[PDB]
RNA sequence: ACGAGACUCUGGCAUGCUAACUAGUUACGCGACCCCGGUCGGCGUAACUUCUUAGAGGGACAAGUGGCGUUCAGCCACCCGAGAUUGAGCAAUAACAGGUCUGUGAUGCCCUUAGAUGUCCGGGGCUGCACGCGCGCUACACUGACUGGCUCAGCGUGUGCCUACCCUACGCCGGCAGGCGCGGGUAACCCGUUGAACCCCAUUCGUGAUGGGGAUCGGGGAUUGCAAUUAUUC
């Protein structure tokens, strides 16, 4: 029953069900309209998406 | 503080020295005569040096300046 | 250093009925709270009884408020 | 048709200020005379612009403190407007002479500062300015109305009302006058 | 024949209040109901200050509707007292002749001058560390 | 004449409260003694007709903004949530009386469905208002 | 035809450039045309700290995004307004042409 | 297009694309 | 009227505790421990008492009249989720109780559960908090 | 116009250190920091450790 | 030469310019109510940008006046003026055995590598309690608590990639927490004119550890989720 209790663990929620797109570390995790990054991947690859500091 | 930093005096003193007849004690007409005679990017140092012109034409209309 | 613990009372007897009827529309300034105090009684009975003499006739109204009201008092003349 | 400006229903004018030492420092005569105490503002801006101010206002904004009461203007707005209905229901007189006549009895002329190393007692008494005096009996006169209205059945309106009648006789039955002459007698004590 | 009309604004913080003079008899109304029923009622006379300085002749030959969004109550206010005497100046300025402006205006600037110039005063924005504009988070030290 | 504002609105609500409770026709429910009008109070209402102020002050809403819903009415008797240790919040009111206020309006003939969502005056009702609001100022004058 | 056009990009002068070069087409073909309505602009701002680790003054970033949105009408039939469209465009500026 | 996201996620999935 | 009546009873001695006249109606029997002053409002709503009224000088009708609607509240159209014991583990039916009641109904639950050995009847034998909160740093006069 | 070539690593030890090459004219403030300079950072592998490079 | 300054963003104004049925104003007509006029965020279409939105430009420079100063750099006050010091962003050389190997398919060396320090599932712990310390929330009341009425905003966000999970008007049921049918919005279009709180008006309370304060503790009812006991939340 190795084949069924392998991912048998629902994961529809949590935190352990989002991950980065660049580390996949589930930490510090930017759900804000679709980066799914953590926060420092988002600050090295922050200037070339448009995301810019003026304020 | 308003402490005109040197490169506004620079400015002012070589468009006095190099356009001296074009210009009188009116703020507003060297203002626009340093706007056309010169290529400043901003405009709070056009009126700056257009400023220190005003100035500078007021002190020499008492006598001569060592710059 | 004197405590003096307060009882004020809820409703009127015989002997702070008459002395109220005979000093409070002599009193220069009104008020629910000074007439709770010079009398010893609790304040909701001090309302009800310068509502009572505000009905009554006894008593000019000046200025009413949901935190205060002002009364004062007659001419003699 | 502004003939005179009624403070609500109150006369602005022949009104004397006895003391000739405060004679620019109260502005209620003729030309500082509104109808309500509540202003725009600006007047903590500049060094001495605060003086303008109307002693009303100044009260008004001086009487709301103790954190509970920060920026509630209009509260204190309508307790100085029942303590002045107050103050001439009671002394038959108009209630902005009451008010200046106990800015002046209750003001402060001589305070001792403290000189010397931290944590050492040293008094130095020298004279007080003019603005300070005012600013002094504002804030002695309210927070004496105020602690006297306090875990009381006596409200504020009247216990300000009260505050402003026995220092403008200089009775001593008032917080006020008491600190003013505790704060004469520190500075008299060691000149 | 010809209409006339103006319109004209007034700011304190956010509120924008609009008056507009026509002709026609004496009447003040802002968002439908009269200067009277207006809350809170403690500010009724910063409401009718400039009715009271000016008296009820010179806004007998006009009507006032003022449309007000935005704000709060005392800006709100403000912002309505400042627009009427400014749309009655300017309405004096536009057709009457601009001398009778001249004792309209030099008396409103002489008894307070925010009633034709605006507050320039706008809130400070939040800086990181501390819970306001300027103050900052108690600090902890050993 | 004479309209609903140019007038105090708060002798006009109990005054259009007396006029509703004189014409007793106002189907008041059974579970008026024993209800709390919202989940952020602590007490009853003091008084026992609160139902009639209730829906005067309802219809002097429907008369000075159309098309409000029950939870346009929810949202308009709101108040402060006092957590007592947590910090407090707004908490809408309660739904099933403002449905029952609007389905007493509804059954009386004053108070109609206005299209698409929410409810409206009836031109009587208006005619109501504005003769409740005549007089108030006949009286007050 | 009832004829909208709907320029989004991020840069401001690259736009307006744009949206001069097809005003001053329309104006050249002589045909009715609106004006350049300016939509309100929407920033995106991520608001995060500096510091990877939890060591240092607490710090803070604030990023954002001006995204600005034109729309302009037309009455004309739909060729003329693909060959209007499909001419001169700039790299950084979106165009998007529907019919209601 | 049914789907035809926002023109928030739009600029974001353009920029994930280019970088 | 605003003359204290004759024979103002200054005590009450309601469910043999000392009840002051001196109080509001509606508010002196939240002293009768069980009823509150939510529960106090419904008794004198469906019983024909005016709350404006003090304490010690109504009469013993109304008096009686309230006590037997305290002791019966679901005979007289109180609804079953106002009442402070809903669905009891023994009986089975909506009953409100009172102060001795009340004591004596938590001491049997207590002893319910230190018989049946739980652990919410464990953490209330030894004396700790039962609720689940943190007790590293409140809690810290419960012993020297 | 003028550059400068950071290189940090443990270069030639067990300590690491920097080497700082600056001549020319290097601006370091305000907006034109953003349209006149490049700056690029890479990373070298070495049998050793990583050496960082920085250039602009 | 760098740093400062200079630069960039935002706020404060222009009845002048450019254009708005996804924003409005003013006239006109229809419609409803009151006693000849007033109200309408009710309905619709003849101009316009006064409100709103956002682009280019303008405006402030110690410019004018009077004093102090080598009469130089500058300072003070005043008039006209929306402003005569708005707030931030960026930020030099040299280093700290500062923090991060637990952000990384960034990594040297060392350890382990099949009875694993990899991985996966089930249960538990990270909350546990004689005590100490730090950042905080609510209060100690009558400038107040409760109960009704009246009335006023701006930043935002919103149907998702393997990814399932959005914001909600309206109608019914139930005190409430909530449940069921119907529609809208990939957004200045719908929630929404974001009927926010503090305030304002009017009752009840009366100096009492009290109608202040709501800790502790018992019973019942709903929602999320595969699962809530060590009480998820209400």
């Amino acid at each position: 029953g190795h084949q069924q209790l392998y991912w048998s663990h629902p994961r529809k929620f949590g935190q352990g069900s989002r991950s980065c797109r660049v580390c996949s570390n589930r930490h510090g995790l930017i759900r804000k309209y679709g980066l799914n990054m953590c926060r420092q991947c988002f600050r090295q690859y922050a200037k070339d998406i448009g995301f810019i500091k003026l304020d | 503080g308003r402490v005109r930093t040197k490169t506004v005096k620079k400015a002012a003193r070589v468009i006095i020295e190099k356009y001296y007849t074009r210009l009188g004690n009116d703020f507003h007409t060297n203002k626009r005569v340093c706007e056309e005679i010169a290529i400043i990017p901003s405009k709070k140092l056009r009126n700056k040096i257009a400023g220190y012109v005003t100035h500078l034409m007021k002190r020499i209309q008492r006598g001569p300046v060592r710059g | 250093k004197v405590r003096d613990k307060l009882n004020n009372l809820v409703l009127f007897d015989k002997a702070t009925y008459d002395k109220l009827c005979k000093e409070v529309p002599n009193y220069k300034l009104i008020t629910p709270a000074v007439v709770s105090e010079r009398l010893k009684i609790r304040g909701s009975l001090a309302r009800a009884a310068l509502q009572e003499l505000l009905s009554k006739g006894l008593i000019k109204l000046v200025s009413k408020h949901r935190a205060q009201v002002i009364y004062t008092r007659n001419t003699k003349g | 048709t502004p003939d005179i400006k009624l403070f609500g229903k109150w006369s602005t004018d022949d009104v004397q200020i006895n003391d000739i030492s405060l004679q620019d420092y109260i502005a209620v005569k003729e030309k500082y005379a509104k109808y309500l105490p509540h202003s725009a503002g600006r007047y903590a801006a500049k060094r001495f612009r605060k003086a303008q101010c109307p002693i009303v206002e100044r009260l008004t904004n001086s009487m709301m403190m103790h954190g509970r009461n920060n920026g509630k203007k209009l509260m204190t707005v309508r307790i100085v407007k029942h303590a002045f209905e107050i103050i001439h229901l009671l002394t038959g007189e108009n209630p902005l002479q009451v008010l200046v006549n106990a800015i002046i009895n209750s003001g402060p002329r001589e305070d001792s500062t403290r000189i010397g190393r931290a944590g050492t007692v040293r008094r130095q008494a020298v004279d007080v300015s003019p603005l300070r005096r005012v600013n002094q009996a504002i804030w002695l006169l309210c927070t004496g109305a105020r602690e006297a209205a306090f875990r009381n059945i006596k409200t504020i309106a009247e216990c300000l009302a009260d505050e402003l009648i026995n220092a403008a006789k200089g009775s001593s039955n008032s917080y006020a006058i008491k600190k003013k002459d505790e704060l004469e007698r520190v500075a008299k004590s060691n000149r | 024949g010809p209409l006339q009309s103006v319109q004209v604004f007034g700011r304190k913080k956010t509120a924008t209040a609009v008056a507009h003079c026509k002709r026609g008899n004496g009447l003040i109304k802002v968002n439908g109901r009269p200067l009277e029923m207006i809350e809170p009622r403690t500010l009724q006379y910063k409401l009718l200050e400039p009715v009271l300085l000016l008296g009820k002749e010179r806004f007998a030959g006009v009507d006032i509707r003022v449309r007000v969004k935005g704000g709060g109550h005392v800006a709100q206010i403000y912002a309505i007292r400042q627009s009427i005497s400014k749309a009655l100046v300017a309405y004096y300025q536009k057709y009457v002749d601009e001398a009778s402006k001249k004792e309209i205006k030099d008396i409103l600037i002489q008894y307070d001058r925010t009633l034709l110039v605006a507050d320039p005063r706008r809130c400070e924005s939040k800086k990181f560390g501390g819970p306001g504009a300027r103050a900052r988070y108690q600090k902890s030290y050993r | 004449g004479v309209t609903v504002k140019d007038v105090n609105q708060q002798e006009f609500v109990r005054a259009l409260a007396a006029f509703l409770k004189k014409s007793g026709k106002l189907k008041v429910p059974e579970w008026v003694d024993t209800v709390k009008l919202a989940k952020h109070k602590e007490l009853a209402p003091y008084d026992e007709n609160w139902f009639y102020t209730r829906a005067a002050s309802t219809a002097r809403h429907l008369y000075l903004r159309g098309g409000a819903g029950v939870g346009s009415m929810t949202k308009i008797y709101g108040g402060r949530q006092r957590n007592g240790v947590m910090p407090s919040h707004f908490s809408r009111g309660s739904k099933s009386v403002a449905r029952r206020v609007l389905q007493a309006l509804e059954g009386l003939k004053m108070v109609e469905k206005d299209q698409d969502w929410g409810r409206k005056l009836t031109p009587q009702g208006q005619r109501d208002l504005d003769r409740i609001a005549g007089q108030v100022a006949a009286a007050k004058k | 035809h009832r004829i909208r056009i709907t320029l989004t990009s991020r840069n401001v002068k690259s736009l307006e450039k744009v949206c001069a070069d097809l005003i001053r087409g329309a104006k050249e073909k002589n045909l009715k045309v609106k004006g350049p309505v300016r939509m309100p602009t929407k920033t995106l701002r991520i608001t995060t700290r500096k510091t990877p680790c939890g060591e240092g003054s607490k710090t803070w970033d604030r990023f954002q995004m001006r995204i600005h949105k034109r729309l302009i009408d037309l009455h004309s039939p739909s060729e003329i307004v693909k060959q209007i469209t499909s001419i001169s465009i700039e790299p950084g500026v979106e165009v998007e042409v529907t019919i209601a | 297009m049914a789907v035809q996201i926002s023109k928030k996620r739009k600029f974001v999935a353009d920029g994930i694309f280019k970088a | 009227s605003l003359v204290i009546p004759e024979k103002f009873q200054h005590i009450l001695r309601v469910l043999n505790t000392n009840i002051d006249g001196r109080r509001k109606i509606a508010f002196a029997i939240t002293a009768i421990k069980g009823v509150g002053r939510r529960y106090a409002h419904v008794v004198l709503r469906k019983a024909d008492i005016d709350l404006t009224k003090r304490a010690g000088e109504l009469t013993e009708d109304e008096v009686e009249r309230v006590i037997t609607i305290m002791q019966n509240p679901r005979q007289y159209k109180i609804p079953d989720w106002f009442l402070n014991r809903q669905k009891d583990v023994k009986d089975g039916k909506y009953s409100q109780v009172l102060a001795n009641g009340l004591d004596n109904k938590l001491r049997e639950d207590l002893e319910r559960l230190k018989k049946i050995r739980a652990h919410r009847g464990l953490r209330h034998f030894w004396g700790l908090r039962v609720r689940g909160q943190h007790t590293k740093t409140t809690g810290r006069r419960g012993r020297t | 116009k003028g550059c400068e070539v950071v290189v940090s690593g443990k270069l030639r030890g067990q300590r690491a250190k920097s080497m700082k090459f600056v001549d020319g004219l290097m601006i370091h403030s305000g907006d034109p920091v953003n349209y006149y300079v490049d700056t690029a950072v890479r990373h070298v592998l070495l049998r050793q450790g990583v050496l960082g490079i920085k250039v602009k």
